[PDB]
RNA sequence: GGGGCAACCACACACCGAAGCUGCGGGUGUCACGUAAGUGACGCGGUAGAGGAGCGUUCUGUAAGCCUGUGAAGGUG
RNA sequence: GGGGAGUGAAAUAGACCUGAAACCGUAUGCGUACAAGCAGUGGGAGCCUACUUGUUAGGUGACUGCGUACCUUUUGUAU
């Protein structure tokens, strides 16, 4: 029972094509290059879940940090200041409250302040 | 109106009206759901921030449906030592619907 | 719009690249001067067939041959004849010769 | 001397950029309404209006 | 999600800055922070959002110790031996803006954000700038 | 490391900081449970290499069946 | 060599069933002429065409953070 190889062959380099396009020149078309620029994609877009998480930290804090100088504090005598009371709040919300309802983080503030820290 | 309710280990802007999609919760579709964990209610200007969760407040939710967004691939290869291994995920969620804000 | 075609022509494609973005989107009244004129070999064959599109239109399809603009030009590759040519100590390497499809489309609009 | 990397379908277009036609000498014969190159004899044979041959 | 500034809603401003005595790099660590815009608390790092200045007195700064007559400022021009350098003391009776030009364009990102931040520095040698139809404020003198 | 002046010793609080730990949601090996998964009950980087469990291709049985000119195999979305 | 017209169930079955990939073109959309590198990935402005008209989807990707291909030999290779 010969067996030819000619047609699944052929449906699985369809499948590596599909995730390729898109590319610069070479690497879109042909499929020794396009096999090594789905790896190295795929590499990427596995370090790039952790560093997602850590590229909007470090934006939160540097928003709270311009916002709380304007009223009167730094950061992290801030930071010492909820924590000394109990307010409980995340960095993602106190960021929106930085930029949209700018009253309502100005009534956080004086209660820090009120901490004493 | 806009509380901060805490649904899944992390806390969210609700203003009501409200399509939101939250982890997976152990109830069916279309019962009401109450959050006793809300952390600030403003309203208009009258804001007030909670001593760690606010006396009294509620919000009412009911669930609109459940499904499972995404195909997210995973590639754990090494160069030069024979080793390549994936998977594949999708994650659950619920998608919710806030009638809710209760100063 | 009419067309004609030039099937098997013998000089090559990127030679006669250059007469076709000459004339594409001109009317054919100063179409057949350009052509005229030219000291090129592909630009005998041209003239060729742009009168072979225009004279499908005085005839089959009605057309008067002042509103016709040569719209859509291109020049294809075709079959390539291969050769060898003998080189130096011994060794002897191949030639091929090429050809071309040729496509003058006018329309009356 | 040989390459030693392959040129993309980029840098073999960009090369033949500079390589196009002109034909600007165009000229009408005055008498007979005949099309030929400006400084030329006409293929009838006039120049500027007059039988040359 | 989170908000991002968008650059045809940007809002900014124009300050003066007086040079009179400053020192060279404690000035000029105000202005860059400032030419960034970590002041504003809508600040995305991707578009640009800060504020014009300009700054007037670039003779008067003022450098400490014995740094006046060292710190030689080398460049290079890029045929063989082509090194050159000048100290502090005399290049500020030569130009004396670029003293403080190129003491905050090092303190800036070196991207074309960072090329785009460093046109609105705005530096004179004299004591009055041609913007008085933008109507400066002062700050921090 | 550069601009530049944020240098050294004693000392105090605060913050920052990993795929570490915690929270929430899924999955799986093992052993018990609460019937060894009805359910529990505790772990998971990996080369050489040892062990476990699967997909697809061609031909034969089931196949004088079943599907198809209202449209097969293929090719392409 | 074509453009018709006629035969045929069908001439993009025309001297030849199907007719793929590399390679070469022609149209239509969006981005690129002060900006430095395994050419992707995370965030992301704008524009376009569709749908109820915008998360209803698709296509481009200015700007910006991290990022020195694959195999084989080896105590180690972006090498």
């Amino acid at each position: 029972a010969r067996v030819k190889r000619g047609v699944i062959a052929r449906r699985r380099h369809k499948k590596i094509l599909k995730l390729a396009k898109g590319y610069y020149g070479a690497r879109s078309r042909v499929f020794r290059v396009a096999k090594q620029a789905v790896i190295k994609a795929g590499q990427y877009a596995y370090r790039d879940r952790r560093q997602r998480k850590r590229q909007f930290r470090a934006l939160w804090i540097a928003r709270i940090n311009a916002g709380a100088r304007q009223n009167g504090l730094s950061y992290s005598r801030l930071i010492a200041g909820l924590k000394k009371a109990a307010i409980e709040i995340d960095r993602k919300v106190l960021a929106d409250l930085a930029v949209n309802e700018k009253a309502a983080f100005t009534a956080i503030v004086e209660k820090a302040k009120a901490s004493l820290a | 109106m806009y509380a901060v309710i805490v649904t899944g280990g992390k806390q969210h802007k609700v203003t009501e009206g409200e399509f939101l999609k939250v982890e997976k919760l152990d109830v069916a579709t279309g019962e009401a759901i109450d959050f006793d964990r809300v952390l600030l209610v403003a309203n208009g200007e009258d804001v007030k921030i909670g001593l760690p969760v606010v006396e009294g407040a509620k919000v009412t939710a009911e669930v609109v449906s459940h499904g499972r967004h995404d195909k997210v691939r995973i590639i754990k290869f090494r160069r030069r030592k024979h080793h390549m291994k994936r998977q594949g995920h999708r994650q659950w969620f619920t998608e919710i619907k806030i009638t809710g804000i209760q100063a | 719009e009419v067309a004609a075609k030039l099937s098997g022509a013998r000089i090559s494609a990127q030679k006669a690249r250059l007469v076709a973005d000459q004339i594409r989107g001109k009317k054919v009244g100063e179409a057949l001067n350009l052509l005229a004129f030219s000291s090129k070999k592909a630009a005998e064959i041209m003239k060729k067939v742009l009168e072979s599109a225009v004279a499908n239109a005085e005839h089959n399809e009605g057309a008067d041959v002042d509103d016709l603009k040569v719209s859509t030009v291109f020049v294809n590759e075709g079959r390539s004849l291969k050769r060898i040519m003998p080189r130096a100590k011994g060794r002897a390497d191949r030639i091929v010769k090429r050809s071309c499809h040729i496509t003058v489309k006018v329309a009356d609009k | 001397a040989v390459q030693q990397n392959k040129k993309s379908r980029s840098a073999r277009d960009m090369r033949r950029s500079h390589d196009a036609l002109e034909s600007n000498a165009l000229s009408v014969e005055k008498s007979t309404g005949e099309v030929h190159l400006r400084h030329h004899v006409s293929p009838d044979g006039f120049y500027r209006g007059r039988k040359v041959v | 999600k989170t908000y991002t500034a968008k650059p045809e809603t940007v809002q900014r401003d124009w300050f003066v800055v007086d040079a009179a005595g400053q020192t060279l790099g404690r000035l000029a660590t105000e202005i860059a922070r400032r030419l960034r815009g970590k002041h504003k608390p809508e600040y995305t790092p991707h578009v640009d959002t800060g504020d014009y200045i300009v700054v007037i007195n670039a003779e008067q700064v003022r450098v400490t110790g014995a740094k006046t007559t060292d710190k030689m400022y080398y460049h290079h021009s890029g045929f063989p031996g082509g090194i050159k350098s000048i100290n502090f003391e005399k290049l500020i009776a030569k130009a004396p803006e670029r003293v403080i030009e190129t003491a905050v364009k090092g303190m800036l990102p070196k991207n074309p954000l960072g090329r785009d931040m460093y046109r609105k520095l705005k530096v004179y040698k004299g004591a009055s700038h041609p913007h008085t139809a933008q109507q400066p404020q002062e700050l921090k003198i």
